[PDB]
């Protein structure tokens, strides 16, 4: 109010505002909620009434990682104001694939990486994030680092059935679209998988539900054997026959990864 | 197929 100075709207991208906090010149971003659009509900620590959103921001803030982080936030008749970090320069991930088309492999394999070790973040936290897609990723042009952003579909994450989900169609597994329910990780490593092709192949692999389901996925671009086997492992169609978070981690495509740093003088800068 | 966005 205050505490920060108002800039402009950054980004259909609900409302959120470009931001300066006044105590230290600090950018952040100011992500307005209205309460009426609010489905899931949650508790703090202390039992104040909040939107699930932060919840799981908390939960998943504490220290550093490729998670953007939630620095304050305020109720309001209406809404919840939440106050998160802003990265800058920045670009989004679905804006950097449209501008530069499908990625070289040494730079899929640094942001791949980066993803999976910001979700494995989320998934310590007790966080399951549900919509993992590349315009949920913003990339801190400079440091070479993502940043996993819009925890506003996610849940607490359990080893039970999902039964109800509002993430992104198009990144959600067959076992969503064909039974209505899925099991958290397991419905991860696909959203993974779509995103992995989107990054080597510069879109998403399916638009439609029957592609979804049908276990044929087609290389548009020239992509290595070993990523080919990576995406197709991800895309199982059968939710247990994917990978673990580890086997993608140890897969041969996954080894000799570029710092974010490196990432950045060779790819961005 | 042109590259779109795509709401949750
Ligand atoms: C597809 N979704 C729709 C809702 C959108 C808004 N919902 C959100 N939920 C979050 O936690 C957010 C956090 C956050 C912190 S910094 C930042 C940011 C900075 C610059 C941007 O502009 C660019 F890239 F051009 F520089 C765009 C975004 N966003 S944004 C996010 C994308």
């Amino acid at each position: 109010e205050s505490q920060y100075q108002v800039g402009p709207l950054l980004g259909g991208f609900g409302s959120v505002y470009s931001g300066i906090r006044v105590s230290d010149n600090l950018p952040v971003a100011i992500k307005h909620v209205e309460k009426d659009r609010i489905s899931d509900w949650g508790e703090l620590p202390n039992g104040t009434r909040v939107p699930m959103e932060v919840v799981l921001l908390k939960k998943v803030s504490s220290g550093f990682s490729g998670v953007i982080r939630l620095l304050d936030w305020f109720e309001r008749p209406d809404s919840f104001v939440l106050i998160l970090e802003r990265p800058e320069p920045v670009q989004d991930l679905f804006d950097f694939i449209t501008e530069r088309g499908a990625l070289q492999e040494e730079l899929a394999r640094s942001f791949f990486w980066q993803v999976l070790e910001a979700v494995r973040h989320c998934h310590n936290c007790g966080v399951l994030h549900r919509d993992i897609k590349d315009e949920n990723i913003l990339i801190d042009l400079n440091r070479g680092e993502l940043k996993l952003i819009d925890f506003g579909s996610g849940a607490l994450l359990k080893d039970t059935v999902y039964t109800d989900f509002d993430g992104t169609r198009v990144y959600s597994p067959p076992e969503w679209i064909r039974y209505h329910r899925y099991h958290g990780r397991s419905a991860a490593v696909w959203s993974l998988g779509i995103l992995l092709y989107d990054m080597v192949c510069g879109d998403i692999p399916f638009e439609h539900d029957e592609e979804i389901i049908g276990g044929q996925v087609f290389f548009r671009q020239r992509v290595s054997s070993e990523c080919q086997h990576l995406i197709r492992w991800c895309l199982a169609l059968r939710p247990s026959d994917r990978p673990t978070f580890e086997e993608i981690q140890n897969h041969p495509w996954m080894q000799d990864v570029l710092l974010p740093q490196e990432t950045a003088e060779i790819h961005l800068h | 197929r042109k590259r779109r966005r795509h709401p949750s």
